[PDB]
């Protein structure tokens, strides 16, 4: 089996509460390194998911600013597949691409 | 009219801010979740999302309706819950290896005292 | 069924009369949710302290009480694990869900177990800071205390301790005595937040609660970690703090007629203590196998370590790591003063690797101290005053830490062997550097594929000066220059970073392509 | 000396674009030629 | 001199604290004494 | 529809409203001095004397969204808010214990009891009426089935042996509501501002009951997050005062604390708009007195709620001040959904009370003659004070200091509770520096990057160092000469002078004694003061115009000015 070595590598995380998420489902084409802004409080990542079931390209932003969520968001390389429901942030009215929080995410590598 | 757009925008992003900063409710704080032959094969198959992303609507719902969980139109509904069905662990709680006890290796065959008379 | 009757109440203690065979700390039942402990008794009756309440319970004279006839045993449930509980069991704030079937019941004042069930203290116990795992070492089983004045970061040493094990499969057990609630709520979202809830426990007794529940807090919390111990666990208890329990228990015995002593305590304030912190040790395989350690915490008051409670913990523990109010003033966090901190375990609770490389440092920093406070003329004795000079100063700087910052000890013995081979001589107080240093070694040493069987092979073997020198040089400074040379412009010009970094292996073109692909600041093989 | 925000934030570009010619300047400071063959 | 005054506070504390719980135990003599008594009587 | 939004309004709400009217700049640039000055009095920002400042500061009150939202919401139908987890009323009783006096003594007497319908419970109340007055006993033991002791909430004058008691098995209880403000009471709700006793109307509410469901709820609070503005530059520059948490004013006698809280409780009502409980524990008559003219006069009176413990009243009824001010403020916090300031003065008085009843109720005393009970007490006083879902309560208690002892029982104690320390210092008030606040013996934990910014944190950090350089310089200075130093020595001693009589500040309720009127600095003017100061750029002004100032600007105005008049006067 390919995917039998993907099962051994399966990361989840995921929040209790429940609020209304953009739901990605594909692979990282390409994924950039960390950037500290708030004051070195949070860490911004610039995201490349090419969708799947319709395979087209689309640019987010992720922000990270508790321990748990950035050791969450540096599992994330490119090529790895994650099925990831974000909620989105009210700083995107400022920003060429979204920007979200992650609610949760399964990540494969 | 009274207040402008972009400062309802400002005040927004600074709502958010201290949302994330200070948090009050504790179900807002991410948690790493912990991870004969046929009734074997149904109850202990393990899908990737990748693999599952592969699939067909139809063999997703038909995966569904085996494991007896709700069936939907929708791929990405379909395939969240069976993530969700399958990571989420029944007995499980990340909070049982802390109580169970140590394995000490035991002898499989082991020599019995005389029988009490 | 009932047989006592409530006589007098008086002193926040209750007299129960009846006929009844009462033992000490004998649980009595006023009604489902309330009970208290029996202190004193005779034939005829008997005076009880309470450890709950209750809004709809009116207790008052002629009250009906059952005597149980057992003694005070908490009952240890499944949901402790990520929870907040009292000294009764009653989850406060929980996480998951309770059984109602209880795994054990342990007595509180379980006596300790004796001498042919003990063992040597030899496996390391991780704090997460530097100068503790170096200098002032805790062995698994140790008992160590916090000692110091107010606001001075003996909470933030304790729970910094207790978050290093968040993949050491080491149970946490905190036990609060006379603390503020949000206080408890904070570190609550603080374990929460650094993935630590679900291997952690919080006993609480609010400074305002029953005197008999913050008296006997320690002793539940230390029952429960008995309790896990005897399943093989390593538990690391924290008490916050024991001078509260000490006012808490003089408090209980001056309202209950005991005569006072010195500082109005009671005559036996010192048993109470030792009898406590004498059930922490390591223990053999056939009586449980485990351990348990132990880090109270205690208060001095303007430095006044001579004080009567801090004298007798002292002469208790297996040592003392003491904060001082001078370098707290000063900046230095976290502020523990290494002169008066000591250890007596010492390289014995230390792996190989760490006591190789933490070596003979404590006599260094001594005497850089005593170079420093004693410089006097400007005459200078050799080159020896600025190595001095400069290996104290790399020292001191590896000393500070960031506030709730995790260092792994396979990093603080690399960082020690790093300074001590000279390979800190360009630092000039660039804070960056070192936090470099620290994530470049702590990635590689926690998600390379080599850099994983490196750290195992620290952890379990001793290696020698040449298998270490060959580890260095051959994988360890190329990362280290290339990700120096990346991020701090006047490295390009330092003399001493090319008099140390020149003939080092350049990799540059692999860690790019390790950039791009989306990998951490520290892989330079793969990911296992 | 003592900075105003704005100036902590151009601070903080001016520190990026450094590390990006910083980038730039480690391959150039590998004094290298293409192989011939 | 801080060590003169440490101890010098301790003795002077301890010694006060002392004679102040004698009035309290002088005054509590009869229902001890009542007490021995039923004690000793008993069954 | 004008009508129907002003029909959901009370007359004195359209009053109050009144208040947070929105003004264009085109409108502003028209008022006069009067004016401008009555509006900036009315929104609490302080006098200003100058035109385009004053437009200014009224803009940027105007353009914060707290402003623009409540100004908003003037014009909208009255909204109101639905108290979840209200105060619960005392119960209906009747008189269901008799008994009598049999025992007398200095404050403690013992009740026989003859008649009674329920068994007596733990700290209930004996009413007796002696000469048509009431007098208050509340229960301490009980020793058998019908014997207890009590002790006086009040006045012990006119009882006797054989006195007859009745008692409802209940504890004391006050009457609380919105009434109780603009009125002056003591801890069991005795009138104390008028002589014809004019009541309170309100619900009876029992200070000593929580009313919690379970001990649980306890634990729902939610940590300090935020920093209340309070507009004086030491304290919101070096000591950030936490929301939702407690600040202790510490000192010896006449450094200046009550100053400080009356300038506090001002600030609170008018430019934060909220509510005010003051607690006098062990106050004196003369001084309670004068703060109460004083309230009336500068008009935070009809928003403040008063109670005294007088000082000449007996211990248990000085014990019960602080309890009685944290209940009216829970009730303002939970059945209103106000944010609360509670003010206590003096914790010192509240522990010496404890310790006086546990002394006269035949207990053993602790330490140093203390209660046993002196942390457990203080615990109970201080763990009411919280923040939840429904508002804030913030806590500035006032301590007084024997003889400079900070490792006293009560210090300790109240040091285990405070989230900032301000120290105030009689050799600094004596050099004539106000509001006297040391910045180098205070710390605040709210001075983190948590809560603030890079930028605080900095000016902060380089503030504390500059201070404690100089204060380290002066002594080389006095001994040797300021020749002795070096250069950059003298820089830095003169930025550190300069910064040290930045700090000082005239207030709005000081003006009895130097005549000055006050004023009211922001944080952001405050900040870059003190960053102008920090770099030397106004090294070439006399130290003497840095003293009593608002902001930086008024210095370099007042320099120019007087420069100018020397350069005409040759
Ligand atoms: N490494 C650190 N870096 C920065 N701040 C720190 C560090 N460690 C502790 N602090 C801060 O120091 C203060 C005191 O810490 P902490 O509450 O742990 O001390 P304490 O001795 O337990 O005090 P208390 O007397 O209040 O019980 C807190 O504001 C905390 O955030
Ligand atoms: N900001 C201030 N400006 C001028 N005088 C002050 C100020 N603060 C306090 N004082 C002086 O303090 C005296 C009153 O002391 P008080 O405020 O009662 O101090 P405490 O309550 O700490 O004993 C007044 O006579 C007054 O002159
Ligand atoms: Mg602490
Ligand atoms: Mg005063």
């Amino acid at each position: 089996n390919i995917f039998a070595n993907k099962i051994a590598n399966q990361k989840a995380y995921f929040k209790r509460d429940i609020k209304t998420v953009h739901t990605f489902l594909g692979r990282v084409n390409y994924i950039q390194r960390a950037s500290k802004f708030n004051d070195e409080k949070r860490v911004f990542r610039p995201l490349q998911i090419e969708l799947s079931g319709t395979n087209e390209i689309v640019d987010i932003y992720l922000e990270a600013t508790t321990y748990i969520s950035k050791k969450a968001l540096d599992e994330i390389r490119q090529n790895s597949y994650i099925f990831l429901e974000a909620k989105w942030l009210p700083e995107s009215n400022f920003l060429n691409n979204p920007l979200f929080e992650i609610q949760n995410i399964v990540i494969e590598n | 009219k009274i207040i402008s757009e972009e400062k309802e925008i400002l005040h927004l992003i600074e709502q958010s801010k201290r949302d994330r900063d200070f948090i009050d409710n504790f179900s807002k704080i991410l948690e790493e979740k912990n991870l004969e032959e046929i009734i074997h094969n149904l109850l202990f198959k393990l899908y990737s999302v990748e693999q599952l992303a592969l699939f067909t609507i139809d063999q997703l719902n038909a995966l569904l309706f085996a494991r007896g969980l709700g069936l939907e139109k929708n791929k990405v509904r379909a395939i969240k819950s069976l993530l969700t069905l399958q990571t989420s662990y029944e007995f499980m709680e990340k909070s049982q290896a802390a109580l169970l006890p140590k394995v000490s290796f035991n002898p499989t065959n082991p020599l019995k005292p005389i029988e009490e008379k | 069924m009932k047989n006592l009757k409530i006589t007098a109440i008086k002193d926040n203690l209750i007299f129960v009369e009846g006929e009844h065979q009462f033992s000490f700390l004998e649980i009595i039942k006023f009604s489902d949710k309330v009970e208290g402990v029996v202190l004193k008794a005779n034939d005829r009756s008997a005076i009880v302290a309470i450890l709950n309440e209750d809004k709809d319970l009116n207790l008052t004279v002629g009250s009906l009480a059952e005597a149980t006839g057992e003694l005070y045993k908490i009952p240890i449930y499944d949901n402790y694990l990520g929870s907040i509980i009292n000294v009764l069991g009653e989850s406060l704030v929980k996480q998951y869900e309770r059984t109602n079937v209880a795994l054990d019941k342990k007595y509180v004042f379980t006596e300790a177990q004796p001498i042919f069930t003990r063992s040597a203290v030899n496996e390391p116990l991780v704090t997460g800071i530097t100068v503790v795992d170096g200098v002032l070492p805790v062995g698994r089983g140790q008992k160590e205390l916090i000692i110091g004045d107010r606001g001075t970061g003996k909470t933030a040493i304790a729970l910094n301790a207790m978050l290093a094990q968040e993949n050491t499969d080491v149970i946490n057990i905190f036990i609060a005595i006379g603390k503020k609630r949000d206080e408890i709520v904070e570190i609550y979202g603080t374990f929460k937040k650094h993935n630590i809830l679900h291997k952690s426990i919080i006993v609480s007794a609010a400074s305002d609660d029953a005197v008999a529940a913050r008296y006997l807090a320690p002793y539940a919390g230390m029952a429960i970690a008995e309790f896990f111990q005897q399943i093989g666990k390593d538990v690391l208890v924290v008490m916050d703090d024991l001078t509260n329990h000490a006012d808490a228990y003089r408090e209980l015995s001056l309202l209950a007629g005991i005569a006072p002593a010195r500082e109005a305590y009671p005559g036996d304030i010192f048993y109470v203590h030792s009898s406590l912190l004498e059930r922490g040790g390591k223990y053999g395989p056939e009586f449980g196998g485990g351990s348990i350690t132990i880090l109270p915490i205690a208060q001095t008051l303007a430095g006044d370590i001579s004080g009567y409670i801090p004298t007798n913990l002292i002469s208790i523990t297996d040592g003392q790591i003491y904060t001082s109010a001078k370098l707290f003033n000063e900046g230095t966090r976290p502020a523990i003063d290494v002169n008066l901190s000591v250890s007596r375990l010492g390289s014995a609770a230390q792996s190989k690797f760490m006591a190789f490389a933490s070596s003979g440092l404590k006599k260094i920093y001594t005497e850089y101290k005593y170079l420093k406070r004693l410089s006097s003329f400007s005459s200078k004795i050799s080159n020896r005053d600025l190595e001095t000079l400069q290996k104290g100063k790399a020292f001191e700087s590896l000393i500070d830490q960031a506030e709730y910052e995790v260092i792994d000890y396979e990093t603080s013995a690399i960082l020690f062997l790093l300074l001590k081979k000279g390979f800190l001589n360009f630092y000039t107080e660039k804070t960056e550097a070192l936090k470099v240093i620290i994530g470049v070694i702590k990635v590689f040493l926690a998600k390379d594929v080599l850099g994983r069987k490196m750290r195992a092979i620290l952890v379990e073997h001793g290696i020698d000066s040449i298998v270490w020198n060959l580890y260095l040089n051959h994988m360890i400074l190329p990362l280290l220059k290339y990700h120096l040379l990346s991020e701090l412009q006047y490295l390009a010009t330092n003399r001493e970073f090319i008099k140390k970094f020149k003939d080092i292996r350049n990799d540059g073109r692999i860690l790019l392509a390790y950039e791009r692909k989306g990998y951490e600041r520290g892989i330079a093989y793969d990911y296992k | 000396i003592v900075k105003t925000e704005l100036e902590y934030v151009e601070e903080d570009s001016r520190l990026r674009k450094e590390k990006i010619e910083l980038i730039q300047k480690n391959y150039d400071n590998l004094n290298a030629k293409p192989l011939v063959g | 001199l801080i060590l003169k005054w440490n101890r010098a506070r301790k003795e002077e504390a301890t010694l006060q604290s002392t004679l102040l719980f004698s009035a309290f135990k002088v005054k509590n003599q009869k229902s001890t004494r009542d007490e021995i008594l039923r004690l000793s009587k008993g069954k | 529809d004008p009508e129907f939004v002003a029909s959901t309004y009370t007359e004195e709400e359209i009053i109050h409203n009144l208040l947070f009217k929105l003004y264009s700049v085109e409108q502003l640039a028209l008022f006069t001095i009067d004016q401008l000055n009555a509006l900036l009095f009315a929104r609490g920002l302080g006098l200003e004397k100058n035109k385009v400042r004053a437009i200014k500061s009224l803009l940027t009150l105007q353009t914060s969204y707290e402003f623009m939202e409540k100004s908003q919401a003037a014009l909208l139908p009255k909204v109101s808010f639905n108290p979840t987890n209200p105060l619960k009323p005392i119960e209906e009783k009747e008189f269901t214990i008799f008994g009598e006096i049999v025992e007398i003594r200095s404050q403690v007497y013992k009740i026989r009891i003859d008649k009674a319908e329920e068994e007596v419970l733990p700290k209930v109340i004996f009413y007796a009426d002696v000469n048509g007055k009431e007098i208050q006993l509340e229960v301490a033991d009980i020793f058998d089935k019908n014997l207890v002791s009590t002790f006086v909430l009040g006045n012990e004058t006119g009882l006797k042996i054989g006195t007859k008691v009745k008692s409802k098995n209940q504890s004391y209880a006050i009457k609380i509501s919105k009434r109780l403000l603009g009125r002056v009471i003591d801890p069991i709700g005795k009138i104390l501002d008028d002589s014809i006793a004019t009541p309170v109307h309100g619900n009876m509410y029992a200070p000593l009951e929580m009313q919690h469901d379970s001990e649980a709820t306890r634990y729902v609070v939610s940590p300090k997050n935020a920093i209340l503005e309070t507009g004086i530059k030491v304290i919101d520059v070096l000591l950030p005062i936490p929301k939702g948490g407690k600040t202790g004013l510490l000192g010896g006698a006449g450094v200046g604390k009550t100053v400080i809280v009356q300038e506090l409780i001002n600030a609170f009502i008018k430019f934060h708009d909220g509510v005010s409980v003051f607690a006098g524990i062990g106050e004196r008559i003369r001084e309670g007195h004068e703060l109460w003219k004083e309230a009336e006069a500068l008009g935070f009176l009809n928003k403040t709620a008063f109670i005294f413990g007088q000082m000449n009243e007996s211990p248990g009824l000085r014990f019960r001040s602080g309890i009685s001010g944290v209940k009216v403020a829970e009730y303002f916090r939970n059945n209103l959904g106000k944010s609360v300031l509670l003010f206590m003065d003096n914790i010192f008085r509240y522990v010496q009370a404890g310790s006086e009843i546990s002394s006269l109720l035949e207990k053993t005393p602790s330490a140093v003659g203390y209660q046993p009970t002196l942390f457990s007490e203080m615990g109970q006083l201080q763990e009411r004070i919280n923040s939840t879902k429904d508002g804030d309560i913030t806590s500035i208690q006032a301590m007084y200091i024997p003889a400079d002892d900070f490792t006293d029982p009560a210090a300790v104690a109240a040091f285990a509770h405070f989230d900032s320390t301000i120290i105030l210092s009689r050799q600094l008030a004596a050099e004539g520096v106000y509001p006297a606040i040391d910045p180098l013996e205070s710390n605040s934990k709210m001075l983190s990057i948590k809560y603030t910014s890079r930028e605080h944190l900095d000016i902060a950090k380089k503030t504390v160092q500059t201070l404690e350089k100089t204060k380290t310089l002066e002594d080389i200075i006095n001994i040797l000469g300021f020749d002795a130093l070096s250069e950059d020595d003298k820089k830095v001693v003169e930025v550190g002078r300069r910064l040290k009589w930045f700090l000082t500040q005239p207030f709005v309720v000081a003006e009895k004694f130097s005549g000055v009127p006050g004023k009211f600095v922001r944080l952001k003017d405050s900040l870059k003061g003190i960053k102008t100061i920090l770099d030397g750029d106004l090294n070439h002004i006399p130290v003497s115009y840095f003293s009593f100032v608002g902001v930086v600007e008024e210095i370099i105005e007042k320099f120019n000015l007087d420069a100018k008049k020397e350069a005409l006067k040759n």
